[PDB]
């Protein structure tokens, strides 16, 4: 429990009371750019796979409807 | 039956009061409107040092000519620094106020600014006053408590000014908040008035702060013990309900669970510090706020009573002796800009019921956010939510 999970030393930490400090600081201020920061330090390890599912899902549907589409000659 | 505590005023405008009383010696004293509080940063360790270099050479005494005498004479010499007054006072035998009055005037005009070698002791002492865990919390309390004021920075001020402190800088504070209109020439014990006054004009006739609900945790778990300061924003110095507040501290009175009403000039801290092993902090901080919560809703009358009897027993008179009543003279004059006699005292203490009690007491410590300053290991110490929290009773 609390009191005996860890040892630091010398580590000081200030902090403020919640009615004192603004709820929202810079709420849309920083938080778009960190929105944004954000997403591009991930968009490449994630979105690609997406895509192609996107184009596989795509390529199915459109193959298995041609595929079942009559040949002119059958 | 009681003293008169006759004061007046003189040219500089410097005040020049006294209490006499039958004890043999005297304990006079000059107070100064000049602490941490007036400095601005760039002379934050100003005063402390002044009071170092001070006692130390001067005009018409070089070097330890004055500490000198005053072992000549027999006298105790002393001085200190809050945040708010600075005060050099000399416990001597009363036949010796003519010599015990120019020392004292060397001392605040015509002093003799060594430097490099108190800077080395402040400097060294302060790089043990870590030592005083006690005094590390208050000045935290004070940090966290009055963040961006001229409130949080210590009388001592940071290693950083006081190496770089010069001849020059001191000078100023020296000729900047050593005024004769804020100065007070405070004697107690077997001293004439008129005899005071006279020695006065014959020497020394020539002389938005805001409290912030924040938390400081210094965690260090190799520290044995750990101690916690939790305040409030005290009334002030002037504001006549610091009495009924005292009564409240006499009702509270884990472990060492002092409490304190520090005053400064219309603000305060109003709290309880407390020393703890770790496993029990919390156990304790809920205890606390219970207590001030109990007073709040819960006072009772006889309770009131032990609590008006021992601060009744704790106002300080000739009993007591020269020093704590010159003392007293110093800071009455200094913030009052009068001496309060123990009869007026005694009437606002018996004026204070039960119900102004918890009314006052709802006033200040009811849901207000407290600041809080932890020193040790203070893993198990609430967080900010779980403080304020106890602040109030569903
Ligand atoms: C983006 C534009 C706004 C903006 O830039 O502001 C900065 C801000 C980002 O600030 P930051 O400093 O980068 O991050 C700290 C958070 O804001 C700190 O706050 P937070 O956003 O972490 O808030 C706690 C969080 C807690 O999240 C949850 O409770 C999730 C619960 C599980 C998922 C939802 C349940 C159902 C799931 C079904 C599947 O609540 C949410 O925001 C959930 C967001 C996604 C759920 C839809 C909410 C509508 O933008 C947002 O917070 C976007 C979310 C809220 C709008």
């Amino acid at each position: 429990e609390f009191g005996n999970l860890a040892r630091i030393r010398h580590v000081i930490s200030y902090s403020l009371s919640p009615f004192e400090q603004r709820a929202f600081p810079s709420y849309f201020s920083k938080g778009i750019p960190n929105v944004l920061r954000r997403t591009r330090e991930r968009i490449l390890r994630v979105a690609p796979p997406f895509v192609v599912v996107y184009l596989i899902y795509t390529w199915g549907n459109q193959e298995f409807e041609q595929s079942k589409r009559k040949n002119p000659a059958m | 039956s009681v003293p008169e505590t006759q004061v007046s005023i003189l040219d500089n405008g410097l005040r020049v009061a006294s209490e006499q009383s039958s004890h043999a010696t005297c304990t006079v004293g000059v107070w100064i409107d000049a602490g941490s509080r007036y400095e601005t940063e760039k002379n934050n360790g100003a005063g402390y040092f002044l009071e170092h270099l001070a006692f130390k050479g001067t005009k018409n005494r070089p070097g330890n000519a004055l500490e000198k005498e005053v072992e000549s004479i027999g006298a105790h010499l002393n001085a200190y620094s809050t945040r708010e007054h600075t005060a050099y006072l000399i416990k001597a035998l009363s036949k010796d106020l003519p010599k015990v009055v120019e020392l004292l005037a060397d001392i605040v005009q015509n002093s003799s600014l060594q430097i490099e070698k108190e800077r080395d002791v402040i400097l060294r002492e302060m790089q043990e006053n870590d030592a005083s865990m006690q005094n590390v919390v208050f000045d935290y309390l004070h940090a966290t408590a009055f963040q961006g004021t001229p409130l949080a920075q210590a009388v001592e001020g940071p290693s950083e000014n006081v190496r770089r402190l010069s001849r020059t800088d001191l000078t100023d504070y020296l000729n900047r908040h050593y005024k004769a209109p804020r100065m007070v020439l405070a004697a107690a014990g077997g001293v004439e008035h008129q005899q005071l006054l006279d020695l006065a004009q014959k020497h020394l006739s020539s002389v938005p702060c805001r409290f912030t609900g924040s938390e400081i945790r210094h965690r260090d778990d190799a520290l044995p013990l750990a101690h916690v300061a939790i305040a409030v924003e005290g009334p002030g110095w002037a504001n006549p309900d610091n009495v009924t507040l005292q009564v409240a501290n006499a009702i509270i009175g884990c472990q060492s669970f002092q409490t304190f009403n520090i005053s400064y000039s219309d603000t305060g801290l109003l709290g309880a510090h407390f020393v703890c092993d770790a496993m029990s902090i919390d156990d304790m901080v809920f205890f606390l706020q219970g207590q001030w919560m109990r007073l709040c809703t819960s006072a009772t009358e006889s309770e009131v009573t032990r609590g008006k009897n021992i601060l009744r027993n704790a106002l300080v008179s000739h009993l007591d002796g020269t020093t704590p009543v010159c003392e007293d003279i110093g800071r009455s004059l200094l913030t009052y800009g009068r001496r309060i006699p123990l009869a007026e005292w005694e009437s606002r203490i018996q004026e204070v019921d039960a119900q102004m009690l918890r009314d006052i007491c709802s006033k200040y410590f009811y849901d207000q956010c407290p600041a809080v300053a932890g020193y040790g290991p203070i893993e198990q110490l609430p967080d900010y939510n779980r403080i304020r929290s106890g602040m109030f009773w569903l």
